[PDB]
Protein backbone atom coordinates (compact mmCIF):
# COMPACT_ATOMS: atom_id res chain seq x y z
CA UNK A 1 0.00 0.00 0.00
CA UNK A 2 1.04 3.36 0.07
CA UNK A 3 -0.40 7.03 -0.03
CA UNK A 4 0.28 10.74 0.64
CA UNK A 5 -1.03 13.34 3.33
CA UNK A 6 -1.18 17.10 3.44
CA UNK A 7 -2.75 20.04 5.36
CA UNK A 8 -2.63 23.10 4.62
CA UNK A 9 -5.36 25.93 5.54
CA UNK A 10 -6.67 29.11 3.55
CA UNK A 11 -8.25 32.18 4.49
CA UNK A 12 -10.20 35.61 4.21
CA UNK A 13 -8.00 38.25 4.16
CA UNK A 14 -9.66 40.89 7.12
CA UNK A 15 -10.67 43.69 5.32
CA UNK A 16 -11.96 41.72 2.33
CA UNK A 17 -15.66 42.37 2.60
CA UNK A 18 -15.12 46.05 2.57
CA UNK A 19 -18.36 47.03 3.08
CA UNK A 20 -18.74 46.60 6.43
CA UNK A 21 -17.87 49.13 9.12
CA UNK A 22 -17.11 46.86 11.56
CA UNK A 23 -17.10 42.69 11.86
CA UNK A 24 -19.55 40.79 14.36
CA UNK A 25 -18.50 38.72 17.49
CA UNK A 26 -15.18 40.03 17.86
CA UNK A 27 -13.19 36.83 17.05
CA UNK A 28 -13.73 35.10 13.73
CA UNK A 29 -13.51 32.57 11.12
CA UNK A 30 -11.24 33.39 8.80
CA UNK A 31 -12.07 30.31 6.60
CA UNK A 32 -14.37 31.44 3.68
CA UNK A 33 -18.54 29.97 3.26
CA UNK A 34 -21.76 31.81 2.35
CA UNK A 35 -21.61 34.01 5.15
CA UNK A 36 -18.09 35.71 4.65
CA UNK A 37 -16.50 36.04 1.56
CA UNK A 38 -19.56 34.63 -0.83
CA UNK A 39 -19.58 38.16 -3.88
CA UNK A 40 -17.66 39.85 -0.96
CA UNK A 41 -14.31 40.14 -1.53
CA UNK A 42 -13.09 43.58 -2.71
CA UNK A 43 -10.09 42.10 -4.16
CA UNK A 44 -12.03 40.41 -6.97
CA UNK A 45 -14.30 41.30 -9.64
CA UNK A 46 -15.89 38.92 -12.17
CA UNK A 47 -17.48 39.86 -15.49
CA UNK A 48 -18.93 37.50 -17.73
CA UNK A 49 -18.33 38.58 -21.40
CA UNK A 50 -21.00 37.62 -24.13
CA UNK A 51 -20.02 37.89 -27.96
CA UNK A 52 -17.10 36.65 -28.88
CA UNK B 1 -25.75 29.51 30.26
CA UNK B 2 -23.27 31.21 28.17
CA UNK B 3 -20.81 29.28 29.83
CA UNK B 4 -18.07 32.00 29.02
CA UNK B 5 -19.51 34.62 32.13
CA UNK B 6 -21.76 37.86 31.91
CA UNK B 7 -21.18 41.07 32.51
CA UNK B 8 -23.50 42.87 34.92
CA UNK B 9 -24.46 46.21 33.96
CA UNK B 10 -26.37 48.89 36.38
CA UNK B 11 -27.76 52.06 35.51
CA UNK B 12 -28.05 54.74 37.86
CA UNK B 13 -31.94 56.32 37.78
CA UNK B 14 -31.35 60.17 37.62
CA UNK B 15 -33.23 63.00 36.86
CA UNK B 16 -33.02 65.38 33.33
CA UNK B 17 -36.19 67.62 34.07
CA UNK B 18 -38.98 68.37 35.70
CA UNK B 19 -41.08 64.75 36.14
CA UNK B 20 -38.27 63.54 33.37
CA UNK B 21 -36.13 61.05 34.43
CA UNK B 22 -34.18 57.76 33.43
CA UNK B 23 -35.36 54.89 35.65
CA UNK B 24 -31.92 52.40 36.76
CA UNK B 25 -32.14 49.41 35.13
CA UNK B 26 -30.07 46.44 36.07
CA UNK B 27 -29.10 43.59 33.47
CA UNK B 28 -26.70 40.82 32.61
CA UNK B 29 -25.20 40.43 29.31
CA UNK B 30 -23.49 37.13 28.02
CA UNK B 31 -20.03 37.86 27.86
CA UNK B 32 -19.83 37.33 23.96
CA UNK B 33 -22.90 39.33 23.80
CA UNK B 34 -21.43 42.07 25.46
CA UNK B 35 -17.97 41.71 23.63
CA UNK B 36 -19.58 41.55 20.00
CA UNK B 37 -21.63 45.16 20.68
CA UNK B 38 -22.37 47.70 22.91
CA UNK B 39 -23.13 51.28 23.36
CA UNK B 40 -23.11 52.53 27.05
CA UNK B 41 -20.74 55.32 27.61
CA UNK B 42 -21.41 58.41 29.24
CA UNK B 43 -24.61 56.61 30.73
CA UNK B 44 -24.55 57.32 34.17
CA UNK B 45 -23.70 53.46 34.89
CA UNK B 46 -21.72 50.89 36.96
CA UNK B 47 -19.94 47.56 35.67
CA UNK B 48 -18.12 44.11 37.15
CA UNK B 49 -17.60 40.63 34.98
CA UNK B 50 -18.93 37.25 36.80
CA UNK B 51 -19.39 33.69 36.09
CA UNK B 52 -23.32 34.15 36.40
CA UNK B 53 -25.77 36.59 35.77
CA UNK B 54 -25.91 38.77 38.64
CA UNK B 55 -29.06 40.30 37.82
CA UNK B 56 -32.86 39.40 36.96
CA UNK B 57 -32.63 40.39 33.19
CA UNK B 58 -29.97 38.79 31.11
CA UNK B 59 -29.47 38.81 26.90
CA UNK B 60 -28.52 35.54 26.15
CA UNK B 61 -25.79 35.51 23.37
CA UNK B 62 -28.52 34.30 21.12
CA UNK B 63 -30.07 37.77 21.25
CA UNK B 64 -28.04 40.20 19.68
CA UNK B 65 -30.20 42.77 18.49
CA UNK B 66 -32.86 42.26 21.34
CA UNK B 67 -29.65 43.12 23.52
CA UNK B 68 -28.96 46.03 21.45
CA UNK B 69 -32.36 47.39 21.63
CA UNK B 70 -32.37 46.84 25.22
CA UNK B 71 -28.81 48.95 25.57
CA UNK B 72 -29.97 51.74 23.65
CA UNK B 73 -33.33 51.75 25.97
CA UNK B 74 -30.91 52.27 28.81
CA UNK B 75 -31.24 56.17 27.65
CA UNK B 76 -35.03 56.33 27.71
CA UNK B 77 -36.44 59.03 29.39
CA UNK B 78 -39.80 58.61 30.90
CA UNK B 79 -42.43 60.37 33.51
CA UNK C 1 -13.67 56.68 26.73
CA UNK C 2 -11.33 54.10 24.59
CA UNK C 3 -12.09 51.50 27.34
CA UNK C 4 -9.70 48.32 26.78
CA UNK C 5 -12.07 46.80 28.55
CA UNK C 6 -10.85 43.02 30.01
CA UNK C 7 -11.14 39.54 30.21
CA UNK C 8 -14.35 37.61 32.14
CA UNK C 9 -12.23 36.21 34.58
CA UNK C 10 -13.42 32.80 32.65
CA UNK C 11 -10.59 30.45 31.62
CA UNK C 12 -11.68 29.91 28.08
CA UNK C 13 -12.48 34.05 27.87
CA UNK C 14 -8.91 34.30 28.62
CA UNK C 15 -7.21 31.67 26.55
CA UNK C 16 -8.51 33.22 22.91
CA UNK C 17 -7.67 37.11 24.13
CA UNK C 18 -11.45 38.16 23.99
CA UNK C 19 -11.72 41.40 25.75
CA UNK C 20 -15.33 42.65 27.24
CA UNK C 21 -13.67 46.09 25.45
CA UNK C 22 -12.36 48.03 22.33
CA UNK C 23 -9.14 45.54 22.00
CA UNK C 24 -8.75 42.06 21.13
CA UNK C 25 -5.22 40.30 22.35
CA UNK C 26 -3.02 37.88 21.26
CA UNK C 27 -3.39 35.06 23.85
CA UNK C 28 -2.14 34.40 27.49
CA UNK C 29 1.44 34.28 26.43
CA UNK C 30 2.94 30.56 28.27
CA UNK C 31 4.39 30.40 31.54
CA UNK C 32 6.03 27.20 30.62
CA UNK C 33 4.62 23.09 30.46
CA UNK C 34 5.04 21.57 33.90
CA UNK C 35 5.35 17.56 33.65
CA UNK C 36 4.73 15.01 36.45
CA UNK C 37 7.66 14.04 38.51
CA UNK C 38 8.57 9.78 38.38
CA UNK C 39 8.53 7.81 41.28
CA UNK C 40 11.93 6.56 42.42
CA UNK D 1 4.85 12.92 50.27
CA UNK D 2 1.73 15.00 48.56
CA UNK D 3 3.74 17.28 46.27
CA UNK D 4 6.20 14.64 44.35
CA UNK D 5 8.50 17.70 44.26
CA UNK D 6 10.33 17.80 47.87
CA UNK D 7 10.22 18.49 51.22
CA UNK D 8 8.98 21.68 53.13
CA UNK D 9 11.43 24.10 52.59
CA UNK D 10 10.37 27.27 54.67
CA UNK D 11 7.94 28.06 57.63
CA UNK D 12 5.94 30.92 58.02
CA UNK D 13 4.93 31.02 61.44
CA UNK D 14 3.73 33.71 64.48
CA UNK D 15 6.24 35.40 66.87
CA UNK D 16 5.67 32.73 69.41
CA UNK D 17 6.73 30.01 67.12
CA UNK D 18 10.02 31.13 66.32
CA UNK D 19 10.91 32.74 69.75
CA UNK D 20 10.28 29.00 70.62
CA UNK D 21 12.53 27.67 68.08
CA UNK D 22 15.00 30.18 68.78
CA UNK D 23 15.72 29.20 72.22
CA UNK D 24 15.81 25.11 71.76
CA UNK D 25 18.62 23.09 70.44
CA UNK D 26 17.45 21.60 67.55
CA UNK D 27 20.57 19.90 66.56
CA UNK D 28 20.21 16.15 67.49
CA UNK D 29 21.17 16.82 71.16
CA UNK D 30 19.98 16.46 74.97
CA UNK D 31 17.12 18.34 76.20
CA UNK D 32 18.12 21.87 75.94
CA UNK D 33 16.79 25.89 75.97
CA UNK D 34 17.67 29.00 76.92
CA UNK D 35 17.84 32.63 75.58
CA UNK D 36 16.49 32.75 72.19
CA UNK D 37 19.78 33.48 69.70
CA UNK D 38 18.48 30.97 66.86
CA UNK D 39 16.63 33.08 64.66
CA UNK D 40 15.88 36.79 65.15
CA UNK D 41 12.87 37.01 66.75
CA UNK D 42 12.25 40.19 65.83
CA UNK D 43 9.53 41.64 63.58
CA UNK D 44 11.38 45.40 63.49
CA UNK D 45 14.78 44.72 61.45
CA UNK D 46 13.19 42.10 59.54
CA UNK D 47 10.86 39.44 58.60
CA UNK D 48 12.92 36.64 58.29
CA UNK D 49 13.78 34.78 61.24
CA UNK D 50 16.85 32.61 59.69
CA UNK D 51 17.40 28.75 58.74
CA UNK D 52 16.00 26.09 60.78
CA UNK E 1 -26.71 25.87 20.95
CA UNK E 2 -23.10 25.14 22.44
CA UNK E 3 -22.17 28.38 20.85
CA UNK E 4 -18.50 26.65 19.73
CA UNK E 5 -19.97 23.95 17.75
CA UNK E 6 -20.20 20.23 18.16
CA UNK E 7 -18.91 16.92 17.89
CA UNK E 8 -20.93 14.50 15.88
CA UNK E 9 -20.74 10.27 17.25
CA UNK E 10 -21.87 7.71 15.49
CA UNK E 11 -21.69 4.00 16.09
CA UNK E 12 -22.62 1.10 14.35
CA UNK E 13 -24.19 -1.52 15.39
CA UNK E 14 -22.34 -4.74 17.05
CA UNK E 15 -22.89 -8.36 16.94
CA UNK E 16 -21.92 -9.03 20.39
CA UNK E 17 -23.54 -12.55 21.45
CA UNK E 18 -26.57 -14.72 21.28
CA UNK E 19 -29.50 -12.21 20.24
CA UNK E 20 -26.96 -9.69 22.10
CA UNK E 21 -26.36 -5.97 20.80
CA UNK E 22 -24.96 -3.06 20.86
CA UNK E 23 -27.31 -0.85 19.09
CA UNK E 24 -26.18 1.96 16.97
CA UNK E 25 -26.68 5.68 18.74
CA UNK E 26 -26.10 9.00 17.19
CA UNK E 27 -25.23 11.53 19.61
CA UNK E 28 -23.79 14.99 19.37
CA UNK E 29 -21.37 16.33 22.06
CA UNK E 30 -20.55 20.28 22.56
CA UNK E 31 -17.43 20.39 21.28
CA UNK E 32 -15.94 21.45 25.33
CA UNK E 33 -18.24 19.00 26.79
CA UNK E 34 -16.67 16.25 24.39
CA UNK E 35 -12.99 17.46 25.13
CA UNK E 36 -13.30 17.07 28.84
CA UNK E 37 -14.30 13.53 28.57
CA UNK E 38 -14.67 10.94 25.34
CA UNK E 39 -13.91 7.34 26.11
CA UNK E 40 -15.08 6.58 22.56
CA UNK E 41 -12.24 4.61 21.57
CA UNK E 42 -12.48 0.93 20.49
CA UNK E 43 -16.45 1.84 20.14
CA UNK E 44 -17.19 0.99 15.98
CA UNK E 45 -17.82 4.74 15.20
CA UNK E 46 -17.52 7.49 13.04
CA UNK E 47 -17.41 11.28 14.04
CA UNK E 48 -17.18 14.94 12.57
CA UNK E 49 -17.23 18.47 13.24
CA UNK E 50 -20.55 20.81 13.11
CA UNK E 51 -22.31 24.24 13.92
CA UNK E 52 -25.11 22.83 14.69
CA UNK E 53 -26.04 19.39 16.25
CA UNK E 54 -26.01 16.74 13.23
CA UNK E 55 -28.49 14.43 15.63
CA UNK E 56 -31.56 14.68 17.21
CA UNK E 57 -29.65 13.67 20.67
CA UNK E 58 -27.41 16.35 22.07
CA UNK E 59 -25.40 16.73 25.23
CA UNK E 60 -25.07 20.33 25.93
CA UNK E 61 -22.68 22.17 28.03
CA UNK E 62 -24.71 21.97 31.45
CA UNK E 63 -24.85 18.14 30.51
CA UNK E 64 -21.66 16.82 32.17
CA UNK E 65 -22.35 13.88 33.85
CA UNK E 66 -25.23 12.79 31.93
CA UNK E 67 -22.96 12.85 28.90
CA UNK E 68 -20.39 11.04 30.70
CA UNK E 69 -23.46 8.24 31.80
CA UNK E 70 -24.46 8.40 27.80
CA UNK E 71 -20.82 7.97 26.96
CA UNK E 72 -20.24 4.50 28.77
CA UNK E 73 -23.53 3.74 27.57
CA UNK E 74 -22.12 3.67 23.64
CA UNK E 75 -21.00 -0.14 24.72
CA UNK E 76 -24.10 -1.23 26.76
CA UNK E 77 -25.32 -4.71 25.30
CA UNK E 78 -29.09 -5.11 25.25
CA UNK E 79 -31.44 -7.70 23.95
CA UNK F 1 -8.80 -33.61 40.16
CA UNK F 2 -5.59 -33.73 36.67
CA UNK F 3 -2.85 -32.80 39.82
CA UNK F 4 -1.29 -31.18 37.36
CA UNK F 5 -3.42 -27.68 36.81
CA UNK F 6 -6.13 -27.02 34.07
CA UNK F 7 -6.03 -24.83 30.60
CA UNK F 8 -8.97 -22.63 30.73
CA UNK F 9 -10.79 -22.22 27.41
CA UNK F 10 -13.21 -19.55 26.41
CA UNK F 11 -15.01 -19.46 22.93
CA UNK F 12 -16.87 -16.86 21.76
CA UNK F 13 -20.13 -16.72 20.22
CA UNK F 14 -20.28 -16.03 16.62
CA UNK F 15 -22.73 -15.09 14.08
CA UNK F 16 -22.12 -16.85 10.37
CA UNK F 17 -24.61 -16.33 8.07
CA UNK F 18 -28.63 -15.79 8.19
CA UNK F 19 -29.84 -18.59 11.24
CA UNK F 20 -26.21 -19.36 11.12
CA UNK F 21 -23.81 -18.98 14.69
CA UNK F 22 -21.09 -20.71 16.48
CA UNK F 23 -22.26 -21.00 19.92
CA UNK F 24 -20.57 -20.07 22.68
CA UNK F 25 -18.56 -22.27 24.78
CA UNK F 26 -16.31 -22.28 28.55
CA UNK F 27 -14.41 -25.33 29.21
CA UNK F 28 -11.65 -26.50 31.24
CA UNK F 29 -9.14 -29.15 30.54
CA UNK F 30 -6.54 -31.38 32.09
CA UNK F 31 -3.26 -29.70 31.34
CA UNK F 32 -1.78 -33.30 30.22
CA UNK F 33 -5.06 -34.01 27.74
CA UNK F 34 -5.12 -29.99 26.25
CA UNK F 35 -1.16 -30.40 25.90
CA UNK F 36 -2.05 -33.53 23.58
CA UNK F 37 -4.65 -32.19 21.69
CA UNK F 38 -6.15 -29.06 20.70
CA UNK F 39 -7.92 -28.17 17.88
CA UNK F 40 -8.30 -24.67 18.68
CA UNK F 41 -6.43 -22.48 16.33
CA UNK F 42 -8.52 -19.38 14.17
CA UNK F 43 -11.55 -20.28 16.61
CA UNK F 44 -12.47 -16.65 18.08
CA UNK F 45 -10.95 -18.14 21.37
CA UNK F 46 -9.37 -17.21 24.74
CA UNK F 47 -7.02 -18.91 27.00
CA UNK F 48 -5.28 -19.00 30.50
CA UNK F 49 -3.96 -21.75 32.80
CA UNK F 50 -5.23 -22.42 36.44
CA UNK F 51 -4.55 -24.94 39.41
CA UNK F 52 -8.46 -25.49 39.44
CA UNK F 53 -10.76 -25.95 36.62
CA UNK F 54 -12.28 -22.31 36.06
CA UNK F 55 -15.67 -23.96 34.27
CA UNK F 56 -18.26 -26.07 35.47
CA UNK F 57 -17.81 -28.53 32.69
CA UNK F 58 -14.13 -30.07 32.50
CA UNK F 59 -12.47 -33.00 30.85
CA UNK F 60 -10.04 -34.78 32.87
CA UNK F 61 -7.63 -36.58 31.33
CA UNK F 62 -9.15 -39.85 31.30
CA UNK F 63 -11.75 -39.04 28.79
CA UNK F 64 -9.40 -38.75 26.09
CA UNK F 65 -11.75 -38.87 23.27
CA UNK F 66 -14.45 -36.96 24.45
CA UNK F 67 -12.53 -33.99 24.80
CA UNK F 68 -11.25 -34.79 21.19
CA UNK F 69 -14.88 -34.98 20.35
CA UNK F 70 -15.08 -31.53 22.86
CA UNK F 71 -13.02 -29.90 20.31
CA UNK F 72 -14.20 -30.62 16.98
CA UNK F 73 -17.75 -29.59 18.45
CA UNK F 74 -16.25 -25.91 19.51
CA UNK F 75 -16.01 -24.88 15.79
CA UNK F 76 -20.55 -26.67 15.24
CA UNK F 77 -22.80 -24.37 13.74
CA UNK F 78 -26.43 -23.99 15.04
CA UNK F 79 -29.10 -22.11 14.40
Amino acid sequence: VMGFKTRYGIGINPFAESAAQAPASRIQSGMPSILNSLGKNAYFRRVYVKGI
Amino acid sequence: ASARGYVNIKTFEQKLDGNKKIEGKEVSVAFPLYSDVHKISGAHYQTFPSEKAAYSTVYEENQRTEWIAANEDLWKVTG
Amino acid sequence: AEIGGDHGYNATNIAAGQTSGAVTQIGPAVMGMVRRAIPN
Amino acid sequence: RQTGRGEGNFIIASRNVVNVLASVDTGISYAAQGLATGFSTDTTKSVFAGVL
